[PDB]
């Protein structure tokens, strides 16, 4: 009502979900049961976002150890995947070829594991019911299904679930998922294995080839989410944040930060227009210096990116960049120096 | 993309991303299986293909089989010097996920707003690449002005930049707030 609480909180994109969360807190469960089961409903309630065909990213605290960890369950380029596979924007956006190898499930199993403390199956029962009764489809799916009407509408596979009459759902109508209910059920019951090593291993497969992938049995056999135990983190004032490296964004997420954390800000920063117009112009001035060194990072497994991240999350550097701000203007690309080699 | 973030009881949380990439990923759907597959393989940077007008590739983020693409992804955990946490934080919404997840912790950490107004509180965007600032539609105008006055040319987001979910401690507890700019709304005891 408030939303604000005493003793625990989730917070998800849907209503439902974020429940479903704050009653596995209820019965008992860790904080990554929590994320897991609101995690599994999210892949119903906003299918076009997230999902067990995808993959994530957890970024977890532990008030005990007052340690924080990152699992890494992002998707993989699949063994046959080359450096030239594609050539143009819809043939790496659309059909199977298009497809990485999800990670979704192995990165909740590691997750679970580690922290997990209510039954894998308990995790998935709400979301089995949600997914086999039906919901609303709220208004996030809805203005998705909107932006995409023509290529949902065209595929029959899609509009199975996603239209009614041939058109594509509203918000307030219906959706149902059925199959999913079945798959998230079999889930439950055979564990992560059915996914990578298992009784649904040869219909991914199947599907993914059949729309012009290359994603083998082979490749999910071989999956697997990593455990990392020291994440990046910075030091802001009397705090530490906790964030992912590359491959992902917390380098860059460091870097404006850092940058901007020089300027003192406050309170005052915003209070006139004066300090307001300033301070907005100095944070999209970070953000530039931020994003010019953004095309150095990659798979750190696969290119080097040690000193860059190290200059990234070093506070010397980000001053560097700070001072080359200019309160007065903003500046061509080129004197930001974005680097597209070493 | 989806953002979740979790405080539990016991102090301890989770912030989680998770992603299919584009809207309904590659379009592909299992008839039997029912799931939807993930077109994440085009967050690498290919050689042959143009992305944007004078952006060329990105050699550290090509394609190599068994590696996984660069991605703007940022789950973020804030603890205090005393061991306990102090935000959770995270952002949706492509490669406005960094710079909005920056913006939320802006908000709250210096500026001092709660943790609603953090994620509701109009935001703005600048990538380098391409060379334009885009801004909310119901930012601060004076903002735009400064901008603007200052060379910036902006352009304005005929949506929403990014979806924000967020946990703050307070002196009465764990302050939740969803982003309205998806509908999504918090749970907790
Ligand atoms: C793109 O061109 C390369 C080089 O000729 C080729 O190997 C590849 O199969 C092509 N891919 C597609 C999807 O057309
Ligand atoms: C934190 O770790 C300790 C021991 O490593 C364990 O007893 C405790 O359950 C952990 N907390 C969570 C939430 O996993
Ligand atoms: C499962 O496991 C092994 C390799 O881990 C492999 O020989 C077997 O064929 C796999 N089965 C399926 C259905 O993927
Ligand atoms: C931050 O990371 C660095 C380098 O890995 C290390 O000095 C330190 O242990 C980390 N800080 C915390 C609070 O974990
Ligand atoms: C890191 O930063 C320093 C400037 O502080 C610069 O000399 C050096 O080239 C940078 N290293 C890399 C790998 O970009
Ligand atoms: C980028 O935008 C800025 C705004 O002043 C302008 O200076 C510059 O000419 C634009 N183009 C390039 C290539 O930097
Ligand atoms: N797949 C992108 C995000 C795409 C989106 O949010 O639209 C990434 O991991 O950075
Ligand atoms: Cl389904
Ligand atoms: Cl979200
Ligand atoms: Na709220």
């Amino acid at each position: 009502d408030n939303h604000v609480y005493t003793r625990a909180a989730v917070a998800a994109d849907a209503k439902q979900c974020s429940k479903i969360g704050r009653d596995a807190l209820r019965d008992g469960g860790s904080a990554v049961d929590a994320a897991i089961a609101a995690l599994l409903c999210v892949g119903l309630m906003n299918a076009h976002s997230m999902g067990i065909g995808g993959g994530l990213f957890l970024t977890i605290y532990n008030s005990t150890t007052r340690k924080a960890e990152v699992i890494n369950a992002r998707e993989v380029a699949p063994r046959l995947a080359f450096a030239t596979m594609f050539n143009s924007s819809e043939q790496s956006q659309k059909g199977g070829l298009s497809v990485a190898v999800p990670g979704e499930i192995r990165g909740y199993e590691l997750a679970h594991q580690r922290h997990g403390r209510l039954p894998w199956a308990r995790l998935f029962q709400p979301s089995i019911q949600l997914a086999r009764q039906g919901f609303p489809v709220g208004k996030g799916l809805a203005a998705a299904l909107e932006n995409k009407r023509t290529v949902i509408e065209q595929q029959p596979v899609l509009c199975e679930v996603f239209c009614r009459d041939r058109k594509v759902l509203r918000e307030g109508e219906r959706l149902t998922l059925p199959q999913l209910a079945d798959t998230y059920e079999t889930l439950a019951i055979e564990g992560a294995q059915a996914f990578y090593n298992g009784s649904l291993t040869a219909q991914i497969v199947k599907d993914i080839q059949a729309a012009g992938g290359i994603v083998t049995a082979e490749d999910l056999n071989n999956y697997r989410a990593e455990l990392i135990e020291h994440p990046l983190n910075i030091s802001l004032g009397d705090a530490v944040l906790y964030m992912p490296s590359a491959p992902l964004s917390g380098p860059v997420l460091a870097l404006i930060l850092n940058i901007l954390k020089g300027y003192n800000f406050s309170r005052e920063s915003v209070e006139s227009p004066e300090q307001k117009g300033l301070t907005y112009h100095r944070i999209v001035e970070a953000f530039r210096f931020a994003y010019a060194k953004r095309t150095l990072l990659g798979d750190p497994k696969f290119v080097d990116v040690t000193e860059v991240v190290r200059n990234m999350t070093s506070e010397f550097f980000a001053a560097q960049l700070r001072a080359q701000i200019s309160d007065d203007t903003t500046h061509p690309i080129s004197y930001y120096k974005p680097e597209f080699y070493t | 993309t989806a953002h979740l973030s979790v405080v539990a009881e016991d102090g301890s949380a989770v912030s989680a991303t998770s992603t299919i990439n584009l809207y309904f990923g590659s379009k592909v759907r299992s008839p039997v299986s029912g799931i939807l597959f993930n077109n994440e393989m085009d967050d690498f940077s290919s050689p042959s293909i143009t992305n944007e007008f004078g952006v060329p590739p990105s050699p550290a983020n090509f394609i190599q089989p068994g590696k996984q693409p660069l991605s703007s992804m940022c789950p973020t955990i804030m603890v205090g010097q005393d061991g306990q946490v102090r935000m959770v934080v995270g952002a949706a919404g492509g490669t406005q996920i960094t710079t909005a997840t920056a913006l939320a912790i802006i908000y709250n950490l210096w500026f001092g707003y709660d943790v609603k107004r953090a994620v509701e509180e109009p935001r703005l965007h600048n990538q380098l690449l391409p060379n334009v600032t885009t801004v909310e539609r119901n930012i601060d105008q004076a903002v735009t002005a400064a901008l603007e006055t200052r060379h910036h040319h902006t352009q304005i987001a005929s949506t929403f930049i990014a979806v924000v979910q967020a946990i703050v401690r307070t002196a009465g507890g764990w302050a939740a707030a969803s982003d309205s700019r998806k509908g999504g709304e918090p749970a907790g005891y």
